[PDB]
């Protein structure tokens, strides 16, 4: 085979005005094989969320968007945890609202 | 519209 | 401007438990409008952009009887390949297919496509003459001969030169106001100190469509995109895209730097200084 590791960004649809309703975005992409596990975390807990359909780029590396409505507070933490064969552990990335 | 294909390898 | 109608099949042999999953997906430019999935309950082609919905019930019937037929062929194909290589059934393997057509501002057909990959490597692909094929390896060479004798390029060509082009017009019609309208980016520069002598100067462009954009920096004039951080362009979830580009810079030096955005929907380039 030929395997590429998943690249993950976690970001707010709209910049994080503290309090208001927003949308939390996990964009994972650039990976092969397609089989991948993706969950959004509420302080460490799986948030239900929708996942886009399996599409890919012209270099055949797949991409997916898992996203659910959320509302940013000042003190609770959100993060994406992703699972995939190229990775020895589940890679997990928290959401810096400056990115 | 999709393509009607008998693509068999 | 120019536009493209492309379809993306993925065929996923899950070895242990269950027949392979078949996910096709449909795009006009950067906008998904269609999706099919093989292990659904009574699976059906479904809309995924609003403008396609006012299309005949003739249409969705014929599109599932197509999507299903493809799922069959690609399950046999997934097996056919595995034996070409003498790979163990222990393994999960994927076939991907992409075909589509780019059309020019009048309607000039720019390019047609039909490419196959196995496990992410190129397998066979239709050449630019739309009449020959490139086979990556020796397994692919049996697929090639099979397809030359069956005349597969000729039916691909007619699809790409006809149905594809004709239907991309129908699509861009149904979705004018959506598809043919470019959303300018919301541009801001932020600043995030890190040391007492170094800050990050992120440069954001938000909510633009289509995803085609370029952000670039400039230190007193001199393009300073050299090891500026550019992140992959992501979807916003509402069908528009984002991308940012930060530079690290010493304290007091922000006043010399500069960001520029160009995007279709912009009249002249946006320029950002702290």
């Amino acid at each position: 085979m030929v395997q590429h590791s998943p690249k993950v960004q976690v970001y707010s649809r709209h910049p994080a005005e503290n309090g208001k309703p927003n949308f939390l975005n996990c964009y994972v992409s650039g990976f092969h094989p397609p089989q991948i596990d993706i969950t959004l975390m509420k302080n460490g807990k799986k948030m239900e969320a929708e996942q886009t359909d399996l599409s890919f780029n012209r270099d055949w590396t797949f991409y997916l968007l898992v996203h659910t409505e959320f509302t940013p507070t000042v003190e609770d933490e959100y993060s994406c945890q992703v699972n995939h064969t190229t990775l020895s552990e589940p890679k997990v990335v928290k959401w810096d609202r400056d990115m | 519209r999709s393509a009607v294909e008998d693509l068999l390898f | 401007g120019s536009h493209s109608l492309r379809y993306f099949h993925t065929a996923m042999s899950r070895p242990g438990l269950g027949e392979p999953r078949f996910i096709s997906v449909g795009y006009v430019d950067n906008t998904q409008f269609v999706r099919f999935d093989s292990d659904a309950p009574n699976p059906k082609m479904e809309p995924r952009a609003p403008w396609v919905e006012q299309v005949g019930p003739e249409y969705w019937d014929e599109e599932t009887r197509n999507a299903k037929d493809n799922a069959q062929n690609f399950r046999v194909n997934l097996q056919t390949v595995l034996r070409y290589y003498n790979q163990s059934e222990s393994g999960s393997h994927s076939l991907q297919r992409m075909y589509g057509c780019d059309v020019g501002p009048d309607g000039c057909l720019l390019r047609g496509y039909s490419q196959v990959s196995y496990d992410g490597k190129d397998y066979i692909s239709l050449n630019k003459d739309l009449r020959s094929w490139t086979a990556a390896d020796t397994a692919a060479q049996i697929t090639r001969l099979k397809w030359e004798e069956a005349g597969v390029a000729e039916q691909e060509r007619n699809y790409l030169e006809g149905t594809c082009v004709e239907w991309l017009a129908k699509y861009l019609d149904m979705g004018k106001e959506t598809l043919l309208r470019a959303e300018s980016p919301n541009t801001r520069m932020t600043r995030h100190p890190i040391s007492d002598r170094e800050v990050t100067l992120r440069c954001w462009a938000l909510g633009f469509y289509p995803a085609e954009i370029t952000l670039t920096w400039q230190r007193d004039g001199q393009d300073h995109t050299q090891d500026a951080e550019l992140v992959e362009t992501r979807p916003a979830g509402d069908g528009t895209f984002q991308k940012w580009a930060a530079v690290v810079v010493p304290s007091g030096e922000e006043q010399r730097y500069t960001c520029h955005v160009q995007h279709e929907g912009l009249p002249e380039p946006i320029t950002l200084r702290w």
